[PDB]
């Protein structure tokens, strides 16, 4: 089992400035890590596949970047839209999830 | 010794773990260089005490044959 | 190979330019001397068949043989001279010498 | 589902034994090269091995077509279809295409009818290298190719602005050798068959004196300075200075012939044989040093007592100065 | 996957495998690459046989001349002389068998350490025939104190190199 | 060379001993070598016994 950690488990920011979500992994996993969002009573969407490919109808600002056990997801100009759970999840064996992170506004 | 050995290892792979033959070699070898240490040893106490010098020499010329041959014995034993 | 000398003639184009580049192939131990360009006939049990041959006279070079072998066997001779200077009663000077002389 | 009604109005009536303009004008022939690596460089058979893609751009006013699909992009099935250039390597001795999992081409055809053909080439281009200054030695040696039956009136080749690209450069397999650049040249030879548009590719080598100096240079220092070691033993006629200058000459020979087995057989002399033969003089200089002062021995006991100290102050002078002279005449070349 | 007999190594060791997949752009467009990598382990037994020992055989057979008497003077020179041409050999042919790379490997270092130490014991030898027969006891002094220096720094070395290079 | 080691002097010994070593020396270095060409098979040749005579020869 690879167990992925998650830092922080909660942040608060204000809106339009630079926040950086980190995911560890407790083994190598190459480039097989996403990053999904989940807003309250909805169900998680996928945002990053891979390591650094946005996926489609993802605004621009979600940038991700990866390594081999080190991967981190990058928001730019933020927006108030975005307050909700991130998870990052490996698939390069049989897929595990982080404790995700509790996005909230301040 | 080392001639021989080096002649041979050229027509093989190299390979990790020391083959039989590679064992011979080695013993063989340590057989020469004990006798090149025991005449050391005679060389280094030849003029304090020269009888023991000859006990010893005596002792090599009795011994060495032996043990060799007892060498060979466990060596073509064992695998044979 | 088919084809007899009365199906087929072979001869070279020009009879002395046909053959061109040989001056300048530089050959690390040879040097081309010449080459010679050949017609004939050659007779087997099936017909006789058209032949063309081109033929080189290669001459070696001798540096590299010298500087290798042949400098060493007066050197080592020359040593093995050394030991008519050492007086007979160095013994074990002269024949580790001449020994080591045959070795070489 | 109309991709293939235009490839098949593109072949019908199409022969392909016919370059693009026949009769009318030479065809002109742009060359891209991306060198994926540089293999090793033998000295012994004068040669190196390097892997690049090829690529060929050039205009068939026959396989034009009008559709809303501006390129079609093709495997290597419909290579064999349509003219190709002969294009060959003039100095390889060897070159192969890849062939797994299947032909390693790739063929482009665009709207106004420009062809783009691309294939994968490893080649093993012969140089031939005047190993003069070796192993200091740099060469800039070329990788050279036209059409084999196209004179110049009929295929024109030529580089593009950005026609060779290299990669990184530390993946490749040069050892003894540096890539320190390129460049590219035309020009036109005369053969029996006609003239023909020859492109060239300069590849800059520098040879790395890292590997020959521990290899070569050491060990005869090292041999050096022990024939030198004799001056100081005990002067007799003890064979502690005869077996040990006898035993340096053998040990000298051998890691000669090992030397220059390193390098092919070249009958001029270079700069490591030169430097070989020079440490092979100065250790019979010694030997025969010594025989001279054992000679005199009997004659004068003084000549050789000062002989020896002679000797021990004057060898290490001359060899200090010899290595001085050979690699400052070598290294500013 | 890898079959679990399906293993024609002979000087390596496989440790696993790992995958990735990846893009890479090109002067024709961008493509997918997928990637393994095999993680090799190089077994050291033939090395040590071959190379390590003989050195350190070739050393301690050096070393052996400091315990023969200042008297028998073609025994140490001929010990001290083929000790050095032993090591040559041996510095060759362990240079044989590998790529010729332009920079020093481990075991090159090794050699080097050892011939250094063989050049040192025939220096000292040289050393004490020089100050025999003028002062005996400056000779006897240095070459009962190389009896036991050399050995000792010999053993520290091969410690440390062996500490260093394995401990990693 | 190995005989010629008879007519020496008895008041000689390391130049005898010499003799000896390296002729025996050179005999298992020509029958190291004399084999290289010939193919691995598992019998005696002609050639073979007559270096077997050789070195017994020497070691005599
Ligand atoms: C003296 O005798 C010698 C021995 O007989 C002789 O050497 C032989 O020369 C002939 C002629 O040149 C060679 O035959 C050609 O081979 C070309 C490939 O060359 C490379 O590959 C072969 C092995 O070929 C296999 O693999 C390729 C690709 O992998 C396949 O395309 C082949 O069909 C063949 O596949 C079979 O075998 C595979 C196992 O290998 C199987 O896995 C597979 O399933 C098949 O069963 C190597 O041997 C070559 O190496 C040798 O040659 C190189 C040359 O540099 C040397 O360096 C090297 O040292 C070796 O000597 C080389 O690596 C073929 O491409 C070629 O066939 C095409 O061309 C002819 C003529 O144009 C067409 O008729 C033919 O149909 C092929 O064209 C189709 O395919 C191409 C593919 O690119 C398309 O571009 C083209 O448009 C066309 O497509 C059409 O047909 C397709 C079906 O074919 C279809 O899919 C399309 O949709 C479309 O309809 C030809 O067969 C032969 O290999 C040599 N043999 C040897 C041992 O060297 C020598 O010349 C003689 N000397 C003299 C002076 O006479
Ligand atoms: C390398 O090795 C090859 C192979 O041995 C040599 O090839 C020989 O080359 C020489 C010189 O080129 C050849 O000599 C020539 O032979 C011709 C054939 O003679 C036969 O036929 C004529 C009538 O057709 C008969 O008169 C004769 O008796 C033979 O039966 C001659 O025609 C040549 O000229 C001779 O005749 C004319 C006219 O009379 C005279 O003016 C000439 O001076 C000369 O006498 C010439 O004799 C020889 O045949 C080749 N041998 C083979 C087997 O092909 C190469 O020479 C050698 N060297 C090099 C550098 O390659
Ligand atoms: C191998 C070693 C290699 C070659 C060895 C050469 C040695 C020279 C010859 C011995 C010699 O000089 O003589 C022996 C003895 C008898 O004296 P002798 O009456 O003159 O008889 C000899 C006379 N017939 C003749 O022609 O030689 O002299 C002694 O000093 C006796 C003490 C030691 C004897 C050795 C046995 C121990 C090892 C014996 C070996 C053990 C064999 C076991 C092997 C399986
Ligand atoms: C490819 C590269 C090859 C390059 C080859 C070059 C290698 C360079 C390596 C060259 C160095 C050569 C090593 C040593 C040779 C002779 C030393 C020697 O003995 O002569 C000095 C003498 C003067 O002092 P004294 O006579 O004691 O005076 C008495 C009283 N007044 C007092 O001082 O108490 O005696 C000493 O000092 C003894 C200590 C040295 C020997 C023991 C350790 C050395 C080896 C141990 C260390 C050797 C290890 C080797 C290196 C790691
Ligand atoms: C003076 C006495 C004679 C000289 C002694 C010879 C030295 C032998 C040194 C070889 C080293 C050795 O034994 O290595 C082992 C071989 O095992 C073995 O198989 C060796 C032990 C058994 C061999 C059979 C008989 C040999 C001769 C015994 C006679 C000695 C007593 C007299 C392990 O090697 P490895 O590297 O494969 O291990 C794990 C590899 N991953
Ligand atoms: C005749 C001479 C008598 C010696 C007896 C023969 C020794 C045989 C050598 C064993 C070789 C061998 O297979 O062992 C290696 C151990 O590697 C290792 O890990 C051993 C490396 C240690 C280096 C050698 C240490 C000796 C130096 C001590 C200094 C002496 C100073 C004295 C003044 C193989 O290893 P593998 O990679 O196949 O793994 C798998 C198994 N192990
Ligand atoms: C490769 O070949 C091209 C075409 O001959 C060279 O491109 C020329 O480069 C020079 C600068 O050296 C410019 O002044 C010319 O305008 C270029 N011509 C074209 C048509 O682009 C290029 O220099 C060559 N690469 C080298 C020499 O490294
Ligand atoms: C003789 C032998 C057989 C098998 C493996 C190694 C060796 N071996 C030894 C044990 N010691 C040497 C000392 C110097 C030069 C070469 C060797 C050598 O080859």
């Amino acid at each position: 089992n690879i167990v992925m950690t998650q830092s922080p488990k909660s942040m608060s920011m204000s809106v339009g400035e630079r926040v950086t979500l980190s995911c560890k992994a407790s083994e190598y996993v190459g480039t097989y890590v996403s990053w999904y969002q989940q807003k309250p009573e909805q169900s998680p969407k996928l945002l990053i596949y891979g390591a650094s490919n946005r996926y489609t109808g993802v605004p621009d600002r979600f940038t991700g970047s990866g390594s081999a056990t080190d991967f981190t997801l990058t928001i730019g100009s933020v927006q108030a839209e975005d307050l909700a759970d991130y998870h990052c999840g490996q698939s390069y064996s049989y897929p595990t999830f982080g404790a995700g992170t509790k996005l909230e506004l301040k | 010794m080392t001639t021989i050995n080096t002649h041979l290892r050229e027509t093989l792979p190299k390979i990790p773990y020391v083959k039989a033959i590679d064992m011979y070699l080695m013993g063989c070898f340590v057989f020469v260089f004990m006798a090149l240490l025991e005449y050391a040893l005679v060389n280094y106490i030849f003029f304090s005490q020269p009888a023991r010098a000859a006990a010893i020499d005596r002792w090599s010329r009795i011994f060495f044959p032996v043990v060799f041959s007892f060498f060979n014995i466990v060596y073509w034993l064992y695998y044979v | 190979y088919g084809y007899t000398t009365d199906d087929i003639e072979f001869y070279w184009r020009g009879d002395d330019n046909a053959v061109t580049g040989v001056t300048k192939i530089e050959l690390p131990q040879f040097s081309i001397v010449d080459y010679k360009l050949i017609t004939k006939k050659v007779v087997f049990s099936t017909g006789s068949y058209p032949r063309l041959s081109l033929s080189f006279k290669l001459k070696r070079n001798i540096g590299y043989f010298i500087l290798q072998t042949y400098m060493p066997s007066i050197l080592i001779t020359i040593l093995s001279w050394v030991s008519f200077w050492i007086n007979y009663d160095a013994s074990a000077a002269r024949v580790a010498l001449g020994i080591t002389t045959v070795l070489t | 589902g109309d991709v293939t009604v235009i490839l098949n109005n593109l072949l019908e009536g199409y022969d392909n034994k016919l370059r693009p303009d026949i009769g009318v004008k030479p065809t002109l022939i742009h060359t891209d090269m991306y060198v994926n690596s540089i293999g090793p460089v033998n000295a012994i058979n004068m040669e190196y091995t390097i892997d690049i893609f090829f690529a060929q751009t050039w205009y068939d006013r026959r396989l034009k077509f009008n559709s809303t699909i501006k390129v079609l992009r093709l495997n290597s099935n419909m290579v064999g279809k349509i003219w190709i250039p002969d294009t060959f390597f003039r100095n390889s001795k060897k070159a192969d295409a890849h062939w797994i999992t299947t032909p390693n081409r790739m063929l482009r055809i665009w709207n106004d009818g420009r062809v783009l053909y691309t294939l994968r080439l490893t080649i093993d281009a012969e140089c031939q290298l005047q190993l003069h200054n070796f192993p200091m030695d740099e060469h800039s040696c070329p990788l050279e190719f036209s059409s084999y039956g196209y004179p110049r009136e009929e295929i024109v080749y030529q580089w593009k602005r950005s026609s060779v690209e290299v990669g990184d450069t530390r993946s490749w397999r040069l050892y003894q050798f540096s890539f320190v650049g390129l460049r590219n040249t035309t020009e036109v030879v005369k053969t029996t068959s006609g003239d023909y548009v020859v492109m060239s590719v300069y590849f800059d080598l520098s040879r790395r004196m890292g590997y020959f100096t521990i290899q070569t240079y050491i060990p005869c220092t090292l041999i050096v300075v022990l024939s030198w070691v004799s001056f100081w033993i005990n002067k007799d006629a003890v064979p502690a200075r005869t077996s040990l200058g006898i035993t340096t000459v053998l040990t000298m020979t051998t890691l000669s012939t090992i030397a220059r087995k390193s390098l092919p057989k070249v009958s001029y002399v270079t700069a490591m044989d030169l430097f070989v033969s020079v440490c092979f003089i100065f250790v019979f200089s010694a030997l025969v040093e010594y025989g001279t002062l054992h000679y005199f021995v009997s004659s004068q006991p003084a000549r050789a007592a000062k002989m020896d100290s002679y000797a021990r102050i004057f060898f290490p002078t001359a060899f200090c100065l010899f290595n001085l002279v050979y690699w400052v005449s070598y290294l500013y070349l | 996957v890898v079959a679990e007999d399906g293993s024609r190594l002979n000087q390596y060791d496989l440790l696993g495998q790992t995958v990735d997949s990846g893009i890479v752009q090109s002067s024709t467009g961008e493509y997918v690459v997928m990637t393994t990598h095999f993680h090799l382990k190089r077994k050291i037994g033939y090395f040590v046989i071959q190379t390590y020992l003989p050195c350190i055989m070739t050393v301690i057979l050096s070393q052996v001349s400091f315990w023969l008497n200042r008297e028998s003077v073609p025994a140490r020179t001929v010990f001290g002389v083929t000790t050095v041409l032993t090591m040559t050999t041996l510095s060759i042919s362990a240079r044989n068998s590998l790529p010729k790379v332009a920079y020093a490997t481990a075991m090159d270092w090794f050699i080097a350490v050892c011939y250094a130490f063989v050049f040192s014991a025939l220096i000292e030898f040289a050393t004490v025939n020089y100050f025999t027969k003028s002062q005996p006891a400056r000779a006897a002094k240095i070459d009962r104190l190389s009896r036991i220096a050399f050995p000792l720094l010999f053993g520290i070395f091969n410690l440390v190199y062996w500490a260093t290079y394995l401990n990693r």
